[PDB]
């Protein structure tokens, strides 16, 4: 699964609304309506796509065919959940091979970790000694996407975000604008999402 | 935005030798690269539509690899059929789509001399009210053919019509037809008409004329 | 098999509308993607929008955003690209193109559609004869062809006998002439054996004005 | 009013594929079940699996998990079963039927579609005429027909006058011989003097030979 940093930015969360209506956005930890009025340090965005019916899988607390083995959720995650259908793009009429999905490992992993290693699963109990046979399968394989089949198996597009919560040197929020500075009066401020009201 | 660069511009070469052509971008793309040839004439084709993965129905002269913003395509035997325009171009918006500039291939032959051939005025240019010389070039390489006129034995430039094709493939010719138009006054108003023609693979520049009273 | 076709070549002037088609079938419409190209001479090629016509939804190019419309048709399986106001900077051809998202585009391509627009009239042309004199060729060939330069727009269509020859025949690229005109011409070859019984029957059509111009040619000499 | 298409018998080879196709049409295909039915000559039947399209539903049987695969296409409305690897043990024949869940699941049916798996060669059947004596025989109208000899293996399509001889036909199911071949005979009855103003003419047609053969039946005379 792929990820990407953001930061030094200026956002605006109200665009996303430019799209088809959605199967899934939700969020943990932070009301998505006033995402604008927060400023952040860091931004981790990942990316996959995922069979229909799996969708549910993204989600803390719970296990899976891939909670157990590929994308695992800590239990203290706050963030934000899109996932939005995807079969007027990602179909060819004689189906498509070209997607990979992990089947068998040793354990699950912790949270936030890749594997990608190519070690033949010792399902049997004679020694596969690094030969792939009888009981020593290949340890991923592949979907199936056709134009026709039902929505319960149409490909879906998944995002996941990730927060960090005014802990550092903020650098990305929203278009707010300055003002000047004025002391010695008894004032109302703001200052990065921390308000109150006194004396500067 | 997304800028390519294609290199170099123009190259030219021979049968039976190795042709390489490269293609360059502003910031790394992850193979997301194709090819398309399109020969003079409407359709545009696709020849490679990745990295290194050809398209079926064409044979095995193709080759080609890159990575990161380096890229090269390259045919191993260069064959007399191939005579066209070619472009790379990527893609990773879902919508922002671009094509490079353009390379340009040119045959190498034996110099050859050319076919010269006269074409005489018709009655019914006589009717419209202006006379041609109609001088036809055919067969001959390379492109140094030069067409001057002669009125009355007296010095014209410029003043002309011209008219010549692409490279073809089977001789490397680029057939020509030029033309000196005259008005009637211009015409009955003196006896004799020459092109001359020189070109550097003849052993001499030549010079056909023709009296009026020939007709 | 898969075949595509297009409406014809037009002229117009400024101010003014026009729309264009395109067509395709031998397999199922709904479930692959249409895109235009535009490309005009002297330059490169460069995208102009998509289209999946199965759920109606648009693309468009940042350079072109709020210029041109596109839609399409599923009862008859057809694509309809559209505008609204025309200028003088929009004489290019254009093509319309079949592709499929996950994997290749352009595996097949239109045949070509044109169109010009200015503020001139199309002026009828005149097609002038030349057959093969007593200047003729030693070993026995010959030529034949025909010249025309009081035509515009372009291109145009000339055929030799009731059929153009299927071999033997040539035609040069047209070239602009100082009357704010255009010229062109094509020949044919023809050896002494088959000219002692063919005739040319040489005939033009051309689309700006379409009036088909026949006429008869026999080789000739200069004889006194 | 409903209509079922199936194709004919095969013989193929251990090892090879295979695909079979059952093809129906009058009312709405989209809505209602297709399943397959095996049986085994000779002896009992047992079921196969069924098939929903439009929801693309797949239900196989206990004993066949695995080992075969169903599909549907709604364009033409068609049931398709394939193999995997042909097996010496599948020497049966293959019906499918239209079924819906809820009251009745025997509506309509098929024809049924031979398929055996050998390693030998067919063998190309003869038929010799065995005709009345010229004289009429204790029964006044005596007996006539043909007989086919040794042969491999089935089926065997056989006809009379093109059909035209239907009525007081009887004829014995094949054998196996000795000689590990197949033999048959079909025979009528009929009057000694109705072989001379019109013909009574045999052919048989091999499918796994694909090969047409003819006899005409003549009076025999009282030879020793």
């Amino acid at each position: 699964w792929n990820r990407k940093r953001i930061s030094n930015c200026v956002a605006d969360y109200s665009v996303l609304y430019n799209l088809a209506p959605f199967f899934t956005f939700k969020c943990y930890g932070v009301s998505p309506t006033k995402l604008n009025d927060l400023c952040f340090t860091n931004v981790y965005a990942d990316s996959f796509v995922i069979r229909g019916d799996e969708v549910r899988q993204i989600a803390p607390g719970q296990t899976g065919n891939i909670a157990d083995y590929n994308y695992k959720l800590p239990d203290d995650f706050t963030g934000c959940v899109i996932a939005w259908n995807s079969n007027k793009l990602d179909s060819k009429v004689s189906g498509n091979y070209n997607y990979l999905y992990r089947l068998f490992r040793k354990s699950n992993l912790k949270p936030f970790e890749r594997d990608i290693s190519t070690e033949i699963y010792q399902a049997g109990n004679k020694p596969c000694n690094g030969v792939a046979g009888f009981n020593c399968y290949f340890p991923l394989k592949s979907y199936s996407f056709r134009p026709t089949y039902g929505v319960g198996h149409q490909p879906y597009r998944v995002v996941v975000l990730s927060f960090e919560l005014l802990h550092a040197p903020a650098t990305v929020c929203g278009p707010k604008k300055s003002t000047n500075l004025v002391k010695n009066k008894c004032v109302n401020f703001n200052f990065n999402g921390l308000k109150g009201t006194g004396v500067l | 935005d997304i800028q390519m660069t294609q290199s170099p511009s123009s190259l030219s070469a021979s049968v039976g030798d190795r042709v390489t052509i490269t293609c360059q971008a502003s910031q790394d793309i992850s193979n997301y690269l194709n090819w398309y040839q399109q020969k003079p004439g409407k359709a545009p084709k696709l020849l490679i539509y990745d990295a290194s993965n050809l398209e079926t129905g064409v044979p095995s002269r193709f080759s080609g690899s890159g990575s990161g913003t380096d890229f090269t395509l390259t045919i191993s035997s260069l064959q007399p059929e191939d005579i066209a325009t070619y472009y790379c171009q990527q893609y990773k918006i879902l919508l922002t789509w671009t094509f490079g500039q353009g390379t340009k291939v040119e045959i190498k032959r034996t110099v050859a001399a050319p076919s010269v051939f006269i074409f005489p005025p018709s009655d019914e240019q006589l009717k419209s009210g202006t006379a041609s010389v109609v001088c036809l070039l055919n067969n001959f390489y390379p492109r140094e053919a030069k067409v001057q006129w002669k009125v009355d034995n007296a010095l014209q430039s410029g003043n002309s019509q011209e008219s010549v094709t692409e490279q073809d493939s089977k001789d490397s010719t680029y057939s020509l037809s030029s033309t000196l138009t005259l008005s009637k006054a211009d015409y009955e108003k003196h006896k004799v008409y020459a092109c001359e023609v020189t070109h550097q693979g003849l052993s001499s520049p030549v010079t056909k004329s023709f009296n009026r009273g020939e007709c | 098999e898969v075949q595509l076709v297009q409406s014809g070549a037009e002229v117009k002037k400024p101010g003014e509308s026009l729309k264009i088609s395109c067509k395709a079938s031998g397999y199922n419409f709904a479930y692959y993607w249409i895109g235009w190209v535009r490309q005009m001479p002297g330059k490169g090629l460069e995208w102009m929008g998509i289209i999946y016509p199965g759920d109606s939804d648009t693309r468009y190019s940042p350079s072109f955003q709020g210029q041109v419309t596109i839609s399409a048709d599923k009862s008859i399986s057809t694509a309809y690209l559209q505008w609204s106001s025309l200028k003088a900077s929009d004489t290019a051809m254009y093509y319309c193109a079949r592709g499929e998202m996950t994997a290749v585009f352009g595996d097949y391509w239109g045949q070509g559609t044109l169109v010009t627009v200015s503020s001139a009239s199309t002026k009828g042309p005149s097609v002038f004869p030349l057959a093969p004199s007593s200047k003729s060729t030693s070993g026995g060939t010959a030529a034949l062809g025909c010249l025309v330069k009081d035509y515009f727009p372009e291109p145009v269509t000339v055929s030799w006998n009731s059929g153009a020859l299927t071999s033997g025949v040539h035609t040069f690229p047209a070239v602009l002439q100082s009357s704010g005109l255009y010229s062109l011409s094509s020949v044919v070859t023809v050896p002494s054996s088959s000219l002692g019984t063919q005739t040319y029957i040489c005939n033009v059509n051309h689309k700006p004005s379409n009036t088909k111009v026949d006429k008869r040619v026999e080789p000739k000499s200069c004889d006194k």
